[PDB]
């Protein structure tokens, strides 16, 4: 079971864009630019893998995406890693894979307070768990 | 110029029967008397065309208890059935498999399959049957399966479409269900090419929310089973603009030979005070027909997999919103595929509008949606049914009569472990594996 | 089509007969005098199940009356509605049984058996396709169960292939109606548990208390009593002899009622009883029907099941009905009540639905319940007969008329054996 | 192409809905059938257009207690509404707070989101949600907690806007507000985007003074409180020449996200006698709407200062005098603003006079305006609210109902603490700092 | 919807019940004999809640009436507005309780109870959505009170997430109907206030003073008194059964009216009440209908209010009225009336209004108040209790039926803890 968390308006809560990007490329080791580019969802699904070990087999997402139907695929299996987990934010498919700032900015929004509330400070390599 | 047959085998089968030639009678323009005042042959692949201007059903109507054939006989459609077609035994089977398929069964069978072989041999480019008969009822059960065999023996390669009634799980008309739907699963396994699975407690659920009435008794159900009926017999008795056929059902939706059990969905099902108020889109209509709750099966797909499904339309459709909503509903989070399916779509559109019986429930549509799913969710009825059947036989209750009308013990033995076998292949292959 | 012959022994049977073919006639529109008089032709369509057709459109019916004295038949064939009854079937002895087991089997009724046999099977010949036979009697008397006993050995043999009902009445347990009752009773049940198929078992004073109490009748006298069984009787049957939703018969009626060869005693009933004053204040609806028909107060039989468990029941509904209700109310019964039912057999009802209600009645019903509290009725019976048997008393002619205190033995031993059984099962988990 | 649905919650939701949407019908020319005999769509926003020419409102209308739903149902407006929007439960909740929130809407709450769900898939460009609920309720209060905490989570980030009614502090209908009126707002607090307070003590006054009419009945108030929400929505329906959408009030009038308790006002409001006597200007209606004893809540703003205010004007007005007006009503000594907000005005001019609905008080105008000063005068209330809840609570009185259905002593606590939070908050922003 | 059922018990039950149902088919518009004879469609939306629907719209009502001797059963019966009662709802014993506590409690009324449940059972499973249970009896008789307190202990064993009202007749100061009335009164209310929801306690000297004063009435007969009190029991359920601008229930009221477990007996009011010749002189309207009803003069309970506080105060109007003038005076009732109104409750007033006038009438009102004057009634009560039981007086006529003195000992000490916390808050701040 996960706990689970809303946002609709707080101060002093939210951070900036360029900030967000940090945290994002920080914990993975990775070169992500812009945050549009999240649209892939293959950070998404390495996340849950941090928060719960298994929970996500890791071998079905590619991290090499690069079509619209590719795009579909990842997020998938984040919907079946949600539904596991028992979190019940219903995940905006159809918006976030036309790789727009307005929703991809509001999705991350919600998944950084989903990831502070079911942290239990574990660390590891993504370096090994990517390959 | 393609002809299929029906065999309606029971009272359950006779009676749906019943409502589906008052469906297709009143669909094709044919007075019940058989005379008549996309369309021109069509009815020629049902009503086979007389000398005069009388048109003559395809069916052939079996039982062994005469009542409710002679209530078919004296009933309004009197004069359109070829009264040969009409077999009628002496006594019923009472709820035993084993009186209406080896004792009792076994003395008509031969005639049955002699007015199969007329009508068969009557037609030129023979299609397929469909089977109309109940799983709990003795003789639609017993004889049932002594079809299967006889027109597996006679017939080598061709389409055979079931569309039974599972027992539910809660409400229950009989008490040897298990025995029998035990017993009629392991003996017609290997002998249907796709099955169609409909359960009365669905129904009733289905005619008490959406439709909103409180009294309805066995006519609703009949007809909501005929209008499924139709709806998926229209793309082969009217053109359109995709059309499919039984080998393509058959084809698209059985990915296993054990596994060809689907569940059957009508939508839109509303009445006609609520009609006004709605306004009937290609997209909602998907959703509706898609919606866990108006499955026709006592059974939540949530708690499964999908495994293969099969839409059709029939109506003013557009393909282009068709397939912008089906691409919606893939990109849904409630519908979950299984991994070595990556197409999961089958699509069918016909541009006939569906017809409204007089005096039915329904409301005047221009659009009509017929789901067929095949899914895993089913598993959980075949083990509920297994449970029942073992606790019930635990103690060998009822085995007296089953035993003293011809069969041995080593029967459901068999019968037990075949069903085990197949639950646990259900579950094998639904299940996901790595590499 | 599947007719079915009718057999009345004693004097009970002959007055619960002459009472049961008042219905029949009425529910089918035959006039006394024999000629059809109704108006629907639904009535007609199945004519031959029970009446037999002759010439000018005469229906005289598929009976047989027999008895040991001829004070009873003297009687139905005076009175009226006795000139549509065949005289060939009344067959009637000269003195009776005496209330006595060998007088009314061994001894009196030897040539009395020989006759019927041969009028059986004359009418047997004359059937299209038989279902099966109807047999009334009591299980107290000597005339209604020394030879009904007779019978039954003497049919089962000729007709091994048919299924047969016994609807006995059993021995009262407050007040006994004659002295040696467990005698004649303990000889009888022996020997219907061996060859017959199901049995439905009534009982007087259950009679009296559900006419008083629920009918409210001041003078219950024995012709509102026998109306009571007439009913009852006539529910199990009509299921056959017209149209209906869900059709039954009294071969698929025995199959679910009947789990062993053994178990095979019923409990019947009936619904709904309203006395003439209160029936203006009831809504005549199924959620009323089922709840007067489940409830131990409203049960033709001197047992009450909360003491024991429904083994399997079936409830044969009559009228028209939508069948949401019919079997949407009978799960709220099952989960409600499961205490009181067996858990190894899983949805353990019956249902089935006409559509002809009886005469001035919207809807009605008819239950059959196989339960477990019959196991305590066999009880006392058997107890009373151990404790009469061990002094030796009153069977100083049963021997003298044939029979022997080693038949006796046996006929103990096995009534004790059934009981054992039957109160295993309840307890068998 | 722009879609707003309402939702309307306990008696005093569905009275007031009841009066709000005959006039919606009015503007728009809509027959109460659904037929009909700045328009081209317009009616696309509230009322979406079906398969024929009738048209069904966007309204959800929730009730526990069958009594007032079912008045609706059989009123003169009975074919407009779909009847599945009409949602009823079985008992209501009774003025408890836990039994509107706990343990009855909790059956109920499913139900409502499912047909929420449904109309906001059939729109395409969804804004946000009016919810029309009172305070001192059961259903109106704890009900309505519910359907926030849920709304939120579905869609994250979309415009809420509540027009609670205030209890009033003479007049009081209910002995438990202060139990229930404390607990909402502590609850709702982080789910509303902006919330307009009306009071009813208020209203009485206005239409006795200005209206001049002694027998004020509860249809009489919904219908002045009615043209407050069409105004507050006029600009979306209606072209002009400066518009505003529903975004544009949510980020003008709430400084910090706990101060978004605005308060409306209405102008001109006149009888139809004192109509002719009045010429009605534009530098006028602004000084009348500004008047103390007109504001719509029982507060004066003289004790505190203005913190945003928003003018909505429409009719035959020009800017340039609306720009004239504002300058003479700033440099007025009764009007004070504070410090840090130099500028304090929103201005919004429509070209479709108001309309009036048959038999009503109002006479027809052709100018109006709609206020919504956002001032700290409303403190005022929160401090009085406040101590009822403290005076009641030392000694526990009445608990033992909240308390014996789901809830804890301890959830008291918190909630008044809450309350002490934001009376500071409000305070202490709207007090001088140093430098 | 929300279905109320009627339980009646002792005499006065069954007379104040009778005069009862004479007011509801007069505001539903049925006939005596049953039948649907109204004008207006409003009646008939919510028909289901009080009168119970049959066939052929008859409509029956959903009471039952239950008394130990058969005189009371016997006029109803007979007389007129008798033709519409269920007769299976006549229940009744042989012989009375004899004005004793015990032989209405435990030897009289063991027998009565276990046929009145089923009937009350019955009742509630024909229900759609139960409501709660209305009770009207009285504390100082034998049946009235005996069997009335073991019918709400079994019924609140049964149905325990329900909201019941009991309207009890306390008994009066100065005259005393019955010789050992404190006995049965001290043992009756130790026993409601454990297991009661709210409870109107109604007075019969204060109902003589209003009949003779207020409605000048020289000769009042049980016939008006009934009727007057008919009116306030009929007001209290009259918001759920009509539409209103703003409804109430009877769960609303118990929610307002109870702060406290053990404090919830009321004292009801009624407005307007005037003679046939006076009418005239007054013009109806709401300032002197609010002013009739807080008055200490027109009050059905001999308590002078100005004795004590009003913890909190309900008002339920009829009729058709502005709602300025129903919240504009009573705050000006509460600023001029300040001093008899608790200091810790502000506010506490609850107003409701209905749109169906009463019959003959433009508009009135009920009033309902939860006052502490009502503590100096239980004063004198336990005090009469006290001296006679020291004296042990009367004592061994209800020994003699299982009771003994220990039981009494908290039955008193229950009492006089009772009037200490109505004391105690009273003079709190
Ligand atoms: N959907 C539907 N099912 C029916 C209908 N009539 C009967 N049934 C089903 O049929 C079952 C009863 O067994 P049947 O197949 O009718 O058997 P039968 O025709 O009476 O013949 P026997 O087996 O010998 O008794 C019940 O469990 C019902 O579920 C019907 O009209 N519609
Ligand atoms: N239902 C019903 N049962 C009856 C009626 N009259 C008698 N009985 C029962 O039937 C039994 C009658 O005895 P029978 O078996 O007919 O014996 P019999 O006719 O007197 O002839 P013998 O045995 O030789 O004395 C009695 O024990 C009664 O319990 C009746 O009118 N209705
Ligand atoms: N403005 C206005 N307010 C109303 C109206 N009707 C009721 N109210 C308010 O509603 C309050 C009554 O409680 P409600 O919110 O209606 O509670 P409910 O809808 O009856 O549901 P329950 O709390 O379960 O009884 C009163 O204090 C009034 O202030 C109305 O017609 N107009
Ligand atoms: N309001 C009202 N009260 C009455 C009326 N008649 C009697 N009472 C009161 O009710 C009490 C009657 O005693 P019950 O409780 O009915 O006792 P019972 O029915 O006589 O049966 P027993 O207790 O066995 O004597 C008396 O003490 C009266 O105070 C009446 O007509 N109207
Ligand atoms: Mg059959
Ligand atoms: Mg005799
Ligand atoms: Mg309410
Ligand atoms: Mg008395």
């Amino acid at each position: 079971m996960a706990v689970n968390v809303y946002s609709t308006s707080v101060t002093s809560e939210n951070l900036s864009r360029h900030d967000m990007l940090a945290w994002v490329n920080d914990s993975l080791h990775l070169n992500y630019t812009k945050i549009e580019q999240l649209c892939s969802g293959a950070a998404y699904c390495q996340f849950m893998d941090m928060l719960f070990p298994g929970c996500v087999h890791l071998r079905k997402v590619k991290f090499q995406a690069k079509l619209e139907h590719e795009y579909i695929h990842n997020f998938k299996v984040l919907q079946a890693a949600f539904k596991k987990m028992g979190v019940d934010k219903i995940i905006p498919v159809e918006k976030l894979v036309k790789g727009k700032f307005q929703d991809n900015f509001e999705f991350i929004q919600w998944f950084k307070k989903f990831f502070d509330a079911n942290y239990d400070g574990k660390d590891y390599n993504p370096l090994l768990a990517r390959q | 110029m393609r002809e299929c047959i029906s065999i309606h085998v029971g009272q359950a089968g006779v009676q749906i029967g019943n409502a589906c030639w008052e469906l297709y009678c009143l669909e094709h323009g044919i007075q019940p008397d058989g005379q008549m005042p996309h369309h021109h042959d069509s009815f020629n692949t049902f009503f086979s065309e007389t000398g005069a201007g009388k048109h003559v059903p395809r069916a052939v109507f079996v039982d062994l208890e005469p009542t409710v054939i002679d209530e078919v006989r004296t009933g309004t459609y009197r004069q359109l059935f070829h009264p040969e077609q009409l077999i009628t035994g002496k006594e019923d089977a009472a709820n035993n498999y084993a009186r209406g398929h080896y004792t009792i069964g076994k003395e008509i069978i031969d005639l049955v399959l002699d007015r199969i072989r007329k009508l068969a041999d009557q037609c030129t480019g023979l299609q397929g049957f469909l089977v109309f008969h109940s799983f709990g009822g003795g003789t639609g059960s017993g004889f049932t399966s002594l079809l299967m065999e006889r027109l597996s023996v006679d017939y080598g390669k061709k389409s055979k479409l079931e569309f039974s009634i599972y027992p539910a799980p809660q409400v229950s008309t009989a008490v040897v269900e298990p025995y029998n739907s035990i017993l009629t699963t392991h003996t017609t396994l290997e002998h249907s090419d796709c099955a169609f699975m409909v359960d009365n407690e669905a129904i009733y659920d289905i005619c008490r929310r959406n439709l909103d009435i409180e009294r309805p008794t066995y006519t609703n159900l009949n007809r909501l089973i005929s209008q499924i009926v139709s709806s998926i017999t229209a793309s082969l008795r009217f053109d359109g603009a995709l059309n499919v056929d039984l080998t393509q059902f058959q084809t698209n939706l059985v990915p296993y030979p054990r596994i060809h059990f689907p569940l059957a969905t009508y939508a839109p099902v509303i009445s006609a005070e609520k009609a006004y108020h709605e306004q009937l889109s290609v997209a909602e209509i998907t959703n509706a027909c898609f919606e866990p709750a108006n499955q026709m099966v006592k059974c939540d797909p949530r708690h499964g997999k999908y495994m293969a499904c099969c839409l059709l339309y029939r109506g003013d459709v557009v393909p282009k919103d068709v397939n912008a909503a089906i691409a919606t509903i893939k990109t849904k989070r409630s519908i979950q595929f299984v991994d070595w399916c990556p197409t999961g779509f089958k699509v069918g559109i016909n541009y006939q509008p569906p017809t409204v019986v007089p005096g039915g429930d329904l409301a005047k549509v221009q659009r009509a949606v017929c789901m067929l799913s095949n899914t895993t969710a089913i598993a959980e009825a075949w083990a509920r049914l297994d449970h029942k059947f073992d606790l019930m036989y635990a103690k060998r209750a009822f085995v007296h009569w089953y035993v003293g009308e011809g069969m041995e013990e080593g029967e459901f033995s068999e019968a037990r472990e075949d069903m085990a076998a197949l639950e646990k292949d259900y579950e094998e292959v639904g299940v996901d594996s790595v590499e | 089509m599947r007719e079915i012959v009718h057999i009345q022994a004693g004097q009970c049977g002959n007055q619960i007969g002459a009472k049961f073919w008042e219905v029949i006639s009425d529910e089918h529109g035959i006039d006394p005098s024999g000629n059809y008089v109704g108006d629907s032709d639904l009535q007609l369509e199945r004519i031959s199940v029970y009446y037999n057709e002759a010439s000018s459109h005469k229906y005289v019916p598929r009976a047989i009356l027999v008895d040991l004295e001829p004070g009873t038949m003297d009687s139905v064939r005076s009175g009226a509605f006795g000139h549509l009854f065949r005289p060939d079937n009344f067959i009637f002895g000269q003195s009776g049984a005496g209330n006595n087991w060998a007088k009314g089997h061994y001894t009196e009724g030897a040539e009395l058996v020989d006759s019927v046999l041969d009028v059986v099977r004359k009418e047997c010949e004359n059937c299209d396709c038989l279902q099966g036979f109807q047999l009334t009697h009591s299980l107290g008397g000597g005339t209604g169960s020394g030879m009904g006993t007779l019978l039954i050995s003497k049919v089962r043999e000729e007709y091994p292939d048919r299924i047969m009902n016994t609807f006995s009445v059993v021995p009262s347990p407050k007040v006994s109606d004659t002295v040696v009752e467990p005698y004649n009773a303990t000889l009888s049940i022996h020997q219907l548990v061996e060859n017959t198929d199901e049995t439905y078992c009534i009982d007087n004073e259950a009679l009296y208390d559900i006419c008083f109490r629920t009918l409210k009748l001041a003078t219950p006298t024995y012709g509102d009593l026998n109306h009571l069984v007439s009913a009852t009787m006539s529910g199990v049957t009509t299921s056959l002899r017209f149209p209906g939703q869900l059709n039954a018969d009294l071969r698929k009626l025995a199959v679910n009622m009947v789990p062993f060869p053994r178990l095979h005693f019923f409990m019947p009933g009936f619904a709904p009883l309203t006395a003439r004053g209160s029936q203006q204040y009831r809504a005549l609806t199924v959620p009323e029907l089922t709840q007067q028909m489940f409830d131990a107060k409203n049960m033709m039989a001197a047992c009450d099941p909360r003491h024991g468990r429904y083994l399997t029941v079936a409830t044969v509904f009559r009228g028209r009905m939508s069948m949401k209700e019919v079997d949407e109310q009978m799960l709220a019964i099952q989960s409600k009540n499961s205490s009181y039912f067996v858990e190894w057999i899983p949805n353990n009802v019956k249902v089935a639905v006409c559509d002809i209600p009886p005469r001035g009645l919207k809807m009605s019903s008819t239950f059959i319940g196989n339960s477990t509290a019959i196991q305590e009725l066999f009880k006392r019976i058997s107890e009373q007969f151990t404790a009469m048997f061990r002094r030796k008393a009153f069977l100083h002619w049963y021997t003298g008329e044939g029979m022997d205190e080693m038949e006796f033995t046996e006929a103990e031993s096995n009534m004790n054996d059934l009981v054992s059984e039957y109160q295993q099962y309840q307890d068998a988990t």
